[PDB]
């Protein structure tokens, strides 16, 4: 059999390591098609895109694990809850980004550079759209978990 | 066991098809 | 290139995007006398007295224009290939003879010394990129 | 009548194990 | 793009160049003592493969052979 | 005696008045030009359309287009799918609606993803639409497509199911 694991590129001075789980084709395709690394796309519709996925994806542990679980205003609560979060989120990024960024860094998974994240302005454009898909994705979520039963009642 | 078709057949019949012609599409059009 | 074009209100038969984006030929005569002559797609227009000059989607079009323009009695018609990049050639009498009537400085292009007949079997050239009519 | 769930549950947790070498095999072929 | 190939048994009959829409077809000399005219294949990237050239060939059969192939814009006659 | 017969042939005439047109001064080019073509009407109407009209970024156009589509295709679902006699007609209506919106903006995406030929000119709007001729505008179109598209059907659906009340 093959040696499968190998040094990062052609230099073996450099710290990172070719392995199945960093350099495989699929693991490869994923990561850098994902939207933080996907080509052609603009620093507005990155952000859209994560915020969307992550406003339907905090939905959920505060409505079925927070308090007033067993009550009728349980989903409220995880749309409620779910948006402060995500409220905390875009500050973190509008201060990261307001503070100078060091920069994106590029790896074995993503050997060419992210994307334009190495400025102000992408990091901002990135942060206006995590508020509005994050903000839409739990509204999503709290609509299909309320109405399941109709929707299944159909 | 019957929730089983319920959940397989639509995959079949869309989510399969919807994943091979986007694959397939953008495949053959590469450069 | 310098010409009138021949004028007609328009057709949809006509160039395409494929004109801008690819390429486009264009077709020059001369004539002497002002006539009315069919466009090589769709309609009829009326050719000017000196240095006509038409854009064509195709090649074909413009030899196939050639031949009417001869029964005319006009064979100074000359083809050229316009490039998205501007670039102009000349294309159709690259020598200045026509194709039919012989010049020295042509030469032999894809020529069989041997008959069809003698082509080699297919089976004895497989797996090698040859094909038998060569 | 029909067979367990646990036993139908199993078949499909087998059916994985073709369907990669399946894979596999495919992608080998179109090198 | 297409073939065009010419053979031993030409005779200079011109008709193949007639016929051509395309041009792809053009009338040399030969420096043999059979004639002043063999039909050459210069510039097949024109060739449509219309087959007017192997209709106006009176040999036993053709001394001009269009070998069909690749495709191309031209060849397919697309003015789109 | 001749009552129009000698007014043919004069430019005076009203009938010899033209009104189509080659495309642009080039009569070698496809178009022609024709009131359904090139009026002023048509030309307003159709350059400042969302897709056309000036100055404007991709993801607004998106969601002008998004409200339209996602509110038009309400309708179709709701009193004529299946289930449209019966209380959750409408709710069918908005499921069925933005699924469409759905596998719409997958085509877009799609589309997008290919890198994509070209916009091109025409009579009715001679200048190029917008910056559509790039994979990157292309993508934000389809994320307003989306939003708008769930947001219009929504808005039929309230006006729809609570037209009683209203
Ligand atoms: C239900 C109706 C209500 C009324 C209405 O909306 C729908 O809104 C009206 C709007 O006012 C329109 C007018 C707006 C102004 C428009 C102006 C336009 O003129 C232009 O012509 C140029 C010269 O070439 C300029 O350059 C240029 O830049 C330009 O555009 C012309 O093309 C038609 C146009 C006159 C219009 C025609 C149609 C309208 C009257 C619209 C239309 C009836
Ligand atoms: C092979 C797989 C498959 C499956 C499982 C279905 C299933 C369905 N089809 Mg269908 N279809 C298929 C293939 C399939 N189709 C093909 C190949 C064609 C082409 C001929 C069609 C053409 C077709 C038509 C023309 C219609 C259907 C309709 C329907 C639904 C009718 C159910 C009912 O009784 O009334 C309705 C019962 C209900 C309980 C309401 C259903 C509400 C929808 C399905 C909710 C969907 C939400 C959706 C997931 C959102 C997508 C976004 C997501 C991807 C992110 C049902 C869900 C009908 C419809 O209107 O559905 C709405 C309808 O008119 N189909
Ligand atoms: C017995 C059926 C059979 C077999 C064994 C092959 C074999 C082959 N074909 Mg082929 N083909 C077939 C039928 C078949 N063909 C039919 C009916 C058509 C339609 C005309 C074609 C059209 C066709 C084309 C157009 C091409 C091939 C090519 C090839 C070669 C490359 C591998 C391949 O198919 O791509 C694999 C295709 C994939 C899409 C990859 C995914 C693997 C399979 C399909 C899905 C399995 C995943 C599974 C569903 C998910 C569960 C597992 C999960 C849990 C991980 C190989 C020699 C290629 C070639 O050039 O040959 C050298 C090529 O270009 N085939
Ligand atoms: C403790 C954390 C947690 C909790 C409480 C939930 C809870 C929920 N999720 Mg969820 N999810 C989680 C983590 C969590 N998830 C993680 C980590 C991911 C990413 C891997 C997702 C991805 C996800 C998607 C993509 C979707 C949900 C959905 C749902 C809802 C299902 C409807 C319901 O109530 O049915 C009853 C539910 C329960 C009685 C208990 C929860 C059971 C869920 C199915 C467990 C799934 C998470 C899994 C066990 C965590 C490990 C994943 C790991 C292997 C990566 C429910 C509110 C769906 C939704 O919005 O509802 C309409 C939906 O579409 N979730
Ligand atoms: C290979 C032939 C074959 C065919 C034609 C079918 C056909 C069908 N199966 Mg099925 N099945 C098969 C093998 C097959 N099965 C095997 C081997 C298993 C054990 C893992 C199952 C387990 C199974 C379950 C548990 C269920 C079905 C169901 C169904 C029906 C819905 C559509 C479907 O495929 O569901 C999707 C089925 C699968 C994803 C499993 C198929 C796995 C095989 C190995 C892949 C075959 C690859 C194929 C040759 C690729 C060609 C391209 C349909 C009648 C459903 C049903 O009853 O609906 C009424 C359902 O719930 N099947
Ligand atoms: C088969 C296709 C179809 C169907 C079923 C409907 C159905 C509906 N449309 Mg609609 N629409 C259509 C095509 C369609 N439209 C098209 C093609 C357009 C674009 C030209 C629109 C633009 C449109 C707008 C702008 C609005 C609607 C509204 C409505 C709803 C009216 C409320 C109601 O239930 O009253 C009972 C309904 C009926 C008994 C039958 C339908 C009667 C409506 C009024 C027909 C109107 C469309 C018109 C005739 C299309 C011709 C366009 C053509 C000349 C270009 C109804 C559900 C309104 C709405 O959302 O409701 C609040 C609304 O504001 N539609
Ligand atoms: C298997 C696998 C896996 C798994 C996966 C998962 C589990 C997933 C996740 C999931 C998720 C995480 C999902 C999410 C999604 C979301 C969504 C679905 C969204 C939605 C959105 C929306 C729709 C919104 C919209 C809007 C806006 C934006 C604004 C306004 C409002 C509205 C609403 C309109 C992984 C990859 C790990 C690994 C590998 C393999
Ligand atoms: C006469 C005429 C005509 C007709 C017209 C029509 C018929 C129209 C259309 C119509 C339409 C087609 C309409 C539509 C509209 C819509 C709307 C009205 C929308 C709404 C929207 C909204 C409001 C939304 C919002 C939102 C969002 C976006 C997100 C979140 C959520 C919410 C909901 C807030 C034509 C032009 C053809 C031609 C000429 C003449
Ligand atoms: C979803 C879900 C589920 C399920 C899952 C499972 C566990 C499944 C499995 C199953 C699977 C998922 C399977 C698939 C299939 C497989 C296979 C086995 C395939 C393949 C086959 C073959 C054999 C192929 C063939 C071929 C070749 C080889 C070459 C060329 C092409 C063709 C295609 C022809 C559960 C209930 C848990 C939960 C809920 C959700
Ligand atoms: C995937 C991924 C990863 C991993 C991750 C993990 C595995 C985990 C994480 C983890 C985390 C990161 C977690 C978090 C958590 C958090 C929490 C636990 C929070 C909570 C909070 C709360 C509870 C609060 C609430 C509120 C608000 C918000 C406002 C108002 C007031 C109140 C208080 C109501 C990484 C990074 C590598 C990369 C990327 C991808
Ligand atoms: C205006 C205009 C125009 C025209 C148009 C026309 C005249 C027509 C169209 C047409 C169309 C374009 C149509 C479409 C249709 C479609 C349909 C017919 C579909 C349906 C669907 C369904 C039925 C499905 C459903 C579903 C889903 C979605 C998911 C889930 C499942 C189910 C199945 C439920 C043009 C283009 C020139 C240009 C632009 C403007
Ligand atoms: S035999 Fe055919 S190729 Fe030879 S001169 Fe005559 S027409 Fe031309
Ligand atoms: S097939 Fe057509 S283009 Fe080719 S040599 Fe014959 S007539 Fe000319």
């Amino acid at each position: 059999n093959r040696e499968v694991v190998f040094p990062a590129g052609r230099d073996p001075q450099w710290g990172n390591l070719e392995t199945p789980v960093n350099a495989s084709p699929l693991v490869k395709w994923f990561i850098n098609n994902l939207p933080a690394y996907r080509p052609g796309l603009t620093p507005f519709r990155r952000g859209l895109e994560v915020g969307m996925a992550h406003g339907y994806f905090l939905f959920g542990p505060f409505a079925k694990l927070g308090p007033l679980r067993d009550a009728a205003n349980a989903n409220l609560a995880g749309l409620l809850g779910a948006i402060g979060l995500v409220v905390l989120f875009t500050l973190a990024l509008s201060l990261y980004a307001n503070s100078n960024p060091p920069t994106a860094l590029a790896s074995v998974t993503v050997p060419n550079p992210p994307d334009a994240f190495q400025s102000k302005e992408g990091w901002n454009n990135f942060a206006s759209a995590f508020l509005i898909g994050g903000i839409g994705g739990a509204v999503v979520a709290y609509f299909l978990t309320s109405n399941l039963a109709l929707i299944q009642g159909l | 066991a019957s929730f089983l078709s319920s959940i397989f057949v639509p995959v079949i019949g869309w989510v399969v098809p919807i994943a091979t012609f986007s694959f397939l599409f953008l495949y053959i059009e590469r450069e | 290139l310098s010409g009138k074009t021949p004028l007609f209100a328009g057709s949809t038969g006509g160039l395409l995007t494929k004109a801008v984006e690819e390429e486009k030929y264009a077709i020059t005569w001369t004539s002497p006398k002002a006539q009315v002559f069919e466009l090589p797609t769709g309609g009829a227009a009326t050719m000017h007295e000196g240095e006509n000059l038409l854009y064509i989607a195709r090649k074909e079009y413009g030899i196939a224009l050639g031949g009417q323009l001869r029964k005319f009695k006009i064979t100074n018609y000359k083809i050229y290939r316009i490039l998205p990049s501007g670039e102009t050639t000349f294309i159709h009498p690259a020598d200045g003879v026509f194709p039919e009537k012989v010049n020295a400085g042509r030469e032999k292009v894809r020529f069989n010394a041997r008959s069809i007949g003698e082509n080699p079997n297919p089976s004895q050239v497989k797996f090698s990129g040859k094909a038998t009519y060569d | 009548s029909s067979i367990s769930d646990t036993q139908v549950y199993i078949a499909l947790v087998v059916a994985l194990i073709p369907g990669l070498l399946a894979w596999r095999l495919a992608t080998e072929l179109y090198k | 793009s297409h073939t065009v190939k010419i053979y031993d048994t030409c005779i200079g009959c011109t008709q193949c160049v007639r016929a051509c829409p395309t041009d792809v077809l053009e009338m040399v000399p030969w420096d043999g003592c059979k004639a002043a005219q063999v039909a050459s294949s210069p510039r097949t990237e024109d060739c449509v493969g219309c087959k007017r050239c192997e209709t106006a060939c009176p040999t036993d059969f053709l001394s001009i052979r269009v070998y069909l192939g690749a495709e191309t814009t031209r060849s397919m006659g697309l003015a789109y």
